RNA sequence: UCAGGGUUCGAUUCCGGAGAGGGAGCCUGAGAAACGGCUACCACAUCCAAGGAAGGCAGCAGGCGCGCAAAUUACCCACUCCCGACCCGGGGAGGUAGUGACGAAAAAUAACAAUACAGGACUCUUUCGAGGCCCUGUAAUUGGAAUGAGUCCACUUUAAAUCCUUUAACGAGGAUCCAUUGGAGGGCAAGUCUGGUCGCAGCAGCCGCGGUAAUUCCAGCUCCAAUAGCGUAUAUUAAAGUU
């Protein structure tokens, strides 16, 4: 351990800092509901019955 | 020009020495019509001078092209100067509004209440 | 202090009781996508007007046949559904009001009619033609996509007379492009 | 089991219900007013007080931590309170002998989670919010 | 707020009552035990040449104190109505504008073509391959057309003005004319990604996460929900057949 126990703010002060990697604008209003409809219903690829969620990483 | 005028729900009014009606104006592709152009066209309809004609309250519908207002024609100018409210005579030079503020009138009254007999020194220049 | 104002107003929708019901979420999104709506509140408005219609018909069906109130308010509710084209003239009794669905009302919007009448190429193009002053109902320029079209008003939807389609002046893009194009020869 | 049913029994029914409502724990404390005299806020949703002392309280097992708290004296009554300070490092903003706005912890006078005997939390310091300090939108004026 | 039966609230624009710092007494008048009338005691408190004199915002604006907690010392009798000897004078009653995410209704923030790759019908063919017509994206990036948000002249508006509606002139390629507030173990929609910390710092309504390979802390990316709005504290109705 470095310095004392019961020291406030430790982990937020240790953590290495990284800048935002985004650039492009997102859609708003009607145009976002249009995009969500086309992605969820219109053209879709089938799977085995253990069906897969929208954010599957591995 | 395309600017056209019509009159609706008309009445003669012998108790106030006038005739009175609703006025509809068609004007597609233009801004609202000036009241000076409206009253000379009404003069040409009723075959009077425009000097005894009063018009007011014009409002324009959404998408344009049509507007509606109210108007009156008097039998002579001495009946008009008795029966019209003073602000409509002032719109074209027949009456002049007094130029004091309401607070000047209030505070002169409250200074006069502190004196008795021939109070004019608190009135002419006080 | 006393004042000449008035304070009457009301809400026109209700929120659902289960926030995250999977069976409800995708059903509402399919209605948004098929009719070209902006948000969930725009669907919850139409469910609320239908619920109030069915709540009144279910009351009148309790009263005896030929009760004076069942005769008067029942004939009024049935005329008012036919006037907007939601109900068929050949049906015309309270028993068939209980068979209506939300998609009967979403079809009577001006945005749906501008697309189905062929003035536009999609349900998303129709809203943009309405909201940009291009479209007319009888004599009147109208600017509101949720306007509900009466059955005699149905045959009088058209372009505006002061519009670049419909016979008016060209827009500010075509005028500038022509101006600076002639200026390409010099002195413009 | 035996409830009376006769057509003239309304005085027995009405007055027995009135008598038995006083055995419900929520009804009684709302209507006697002893809880309204005892509560260190006089029926308010929030209160202002002055920071006396900064302290660390040991969490209840089966877990292990030191929970950062403050002891506070309220302006309108002069009585004493202890309150929790949310988020990582926020104790560094608070200082001593200055005003905080305090709020309830979310359970209507009962304690929350592993912290023994703490009923309140800090929400504003010297007229700036802890959220606006923590997300870097504002700073303490000096 | 509510299946049916109920529970809780009502200082607050309409109607009735009470009171003008606290108690008491009384003049005038058709009508008052009146406070923008008077007399005295009790509590405050202003001026003085120390003899004396004067006072009542729980009216409209404005200030101090209190507290979690509440707007301008603006314009006018034009409208609605009232008072007087009156067709004429008066009205902080009342009307108008300012502040105002208490709260309610409507409604933008991208539409459409062409091109390359992609899905799936259908036809010729044993299969391979080709023709194919209707819908998705998204990149090196293409193309023309539409429009109000803003700026600003005129009419209209009104007591005089502002605002709204009407109408000339400027006004869009996206790297801006850049949408936010809370979440991603379960209840409960959505990551058995990648870096840091090591029962510490912290999270967690509730059950629970962290002791060197964290689905829960701190951050990057991706995704979820509602949307001009979303989170938290506290009173209260339903759920409660837990009165």
């Amino acid at each position: 351990v470095h310095g004392s126990l019961a020291r406030v703010g430790k982990v937020r002060g240790q953590t290495l800092k990284v800048a935002k990697q985004e650039k492009k604008k997102k859609r708003t209003g009607r145009a976002k509901r249009r995009m969500q409809y086309n992605r969820r219903f219109v053209n879709v690829v089938p799977t085995f019955g253990k069906k897969k969620g929208p954010n599957a990483n591995s | 020009d395309t600017v056209t005028i019509r009159t609706r729900k008309f009445m003669t009014n012998r108790l106030l020495q006038r005739k009175q009606m609703v006025i509809d104006v068609l004007h597609p592709g233009k801004a609202t019509v000036p009241k000076t152009e409206i009253q000379e066209k009404l003069a040409k309809m009723y075959k009077t001078t425009p000097d005894v004609i009063f018009v007011f309250g014009f409002r324009t519908h959404f998408g344009g092209g049509k507007t509606t207002g109210f108007g009156m024609i008097y039998d002579s100018l001495d009946y008009a100067k008795k029966n019209e409210p003073k602000h409509r005579l002032a719109r074209h030079g027949l009456y002049e509004k007094k130029k004091t503020s309401r607070k000047q009138r209030k505070e002169r009254k409250n200074r006069m209440k502190k004196v008795r007999g021939t109070a004019k020194a608190n009135v002419g220049a006080g | 202090m006393p004042v000449a104002r008035s304070w009457v107003c009301r809400k026109t929708y209700v929120t659902p009781r289960r926030p995250f019901e999977k069976s409800r979420l995708d059903q509402e999104l399919k209605l948004i996508g098929e009719y070209g709506l902006r948000n969930k509140r725009e669907v919850w408005r139409v469910k609320f007007t239908l619920a109030k219609i069915r709540k009144a018909a279910r009351e009148l069906l309790t009263l005896d046949e030929k009760d004076p109130r069942r005769l008067f308010e029942g004939n009024a509710l049935l005329r008012r559904l036919v006037r907007i084209g939601v109900l068929d003239e050949g049906k015309m009794k309270l028993d068939y009001i209980l068979g209506l669905k939300i998609e009967d009302f979403l079809e009577r919007r001006l945005q749906t009619q501008v697309f189905k009448l062929g003035l536009a190429k999609s349900i998303h193009h129709a809203r943009v033609l309405i909201r940009q002053r291009h479209i007319r109902v009888r004599k009147q320029v109208v600017n509101i996509p949720s306007f509900i079209v009466r059955l005699d008003s149905q045959k009088h939807i058209d372009f505006s007379l002061r519009s670049p389609y419909g016979g008016g002046r060209p827009g500010r893009v075509k005028r500038k492009n022509a101006k600076k194009g002639q200026g390409g020869a010099g002195a413009g | 089991m035996g409830k009376c049913r006769g057509l003239r029994t309304a005085r027995k029914l009405r007055s027995h219900r009135r008598d038995q409502k006083w055995h419900d724990k929520q009804y009684k404390k709302a209507h006697l007013g002893t809880a309204l005299k005892a509560n260190p806020f006089g029926g308010a949703s929030h209160a202002k007080g002055i920071v006396l002392e900064k302290v660390g309280v040991e969490a209840k097992q089966p877990n292990s931590a030191i929970r950062k708290c403050v002891r506070v004296q309220l302006i309108k009554n002069g009585k004493k309170i202890t309150a929790f300070v949310p988020n990582d490092g926020c104790l560094n903003f608070i200082e001593e002998n200055d005003e905080v706005l305090v709020a309830g912890f979310g359970r209507k006078g009962h304690a929350v989670g592993d912290i023994p005997g703490v009923r309140f939390k800090v929400v504003k310091v010297a007229n700036v919010s802890l959220l606006a300090l923590y997300k870097g939108k504002k700073e303490r004026p000096r």
